[PDB]
């Protein structure tokens, strides 16, 4: 995260750090006990599928305090749509191993309906984005948890705002075309997560963009709307054997 | 009331039904108020709500 603050402490308890062998990949976002989505971009590179873990509850990454929880990622799930490599269609459903357990440092973001999020959470101005990604674009990446709120943009100002990947159907635009303020490449797979009469939602996942805080450019986030129905119909279906599975879109 | 208008007036998720009918609706871990727009936590840990914040109010 370019241009953020640390995320104090439980503030976002929603968050989760994917690890390949120990190493940090990317971010997700906790949605119940076993569910979490990330970003399919993440899993491109990924040779032993079985050294992938979640953690939750994590904040500083130099010191164990007890509040972090890890799992065994059962199954990765990616739409048909996806090709690797390229930015349509970036989003992930995974399954965890045993569920966590939830606490004052582990709570899952809410998953809303697709009505509600086009026909309300689209219009709220501003979201948060977070991560242990990138603190500046070619910089180290953050040992506590950022966080940065960022303004949505209708496509179409988007388009006229930015001076090359389409921006399509399942994308949005948020942040800043001053070079400021961005999510970076390590935040990827992390919540945009949307505040609406109390209660947090998840709008976006962090996808892609020209660099990280570039001049004339926003970030651009998976548009989980396209995609609610989806989930929750693989949410209600039993794990297969082998830990990628390729589903259907839509 | 229509959902696309200030979401139907619900906090969380509104359904339209035939004439001049609105039901909202509320998140698994959330009951529906008589009010018949509100929902209340029914659970400890809620989704989309932060702990310590809601401890510090
Ligand atoms: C599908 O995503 C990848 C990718 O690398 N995403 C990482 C990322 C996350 C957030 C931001 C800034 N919000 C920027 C990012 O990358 C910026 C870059 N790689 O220059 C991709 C693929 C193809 C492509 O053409 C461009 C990106
Ligand atoms: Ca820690």
């Amino acid at each position: 995260i370019v241009g953020g603050k640390v995320c104090p402490k439980g503030e976002c308890p929603w968050q989760v750090l994917l690890l390949v062998n120990g190493a940090q990949l990317c971010g997700g976002t906790l949605i119940n006990t076993i569910w979490v989505v990330s970003a399919a971009h993440c899993f491109d590179k990924i040779k032993n599928w079985r050294n992938l873990i979640a953690v939750l509850g994590e904040h500083d990454l130099s010191e164990h305090d007890g509040d972090e929880q890890s799992r065994r990622v059962a199954q990765v799930i990616i739409p048909s749509t996806y090709v690797p490599g390229t930015t349509n269609h970036d989003i992930a459903l995974l399954r965890l191993h045993q569920p966590v357990v939830l606490t004052d440092h582990v709570v899952p973001l809410c998953l809303p309906e697709r009505t509600f999020s086009e026909r309300t959470l689209a219009f709220v101005r501003f979201s948060l984005v977070s991560g242990w990604g990138q603190l500046l674009d070619r910089g180290a990446t953050a040992l506590e948890l950022m966080v940065l709120n960022v303004p949505r943009l209708m496509t179409q100002d988007c388009l006229q705002q930015s001076r090359s990947p389409n921006i399509t159907e399942y994308m949005f635009c948020a942040g800043y075309s001053d070079g400021s303020k961005d999510s970076c490449k390590g935040d990827s797979g992390g919540p945009h997560a949307t505040h609406y009469r109390g209660t947090w939602y998840l709008t976006g996942i962090v996808s892609w963009g020209q660099g990280c805080a570039t001049v004339g450019h926003f970030g651009v986030y998976t548009r989980v709307s396209q995609y609610i129905e989806w989930l929750q119909k693989l949410m209600r279906s039993e794990p297969r054997p082998g830990v990628l599975l390729r589903a259907p879109f839509p | 009331l229509i959902c696309v208008n200030e979401n139907g007036g619900c906090e969380q998720y509104c359904s339209d039904h035939t004439g001049t009918k609105r039901s909202c609706r509320c998140h698994e871990g959330y009951s529906l108020l008589a009010d018949g727009v509100s929902c209340t936590p029914t659970v400890e840990y809620p989704c989309g709500k932060i702990p310590i914040l809601e401890k510090r109010n």
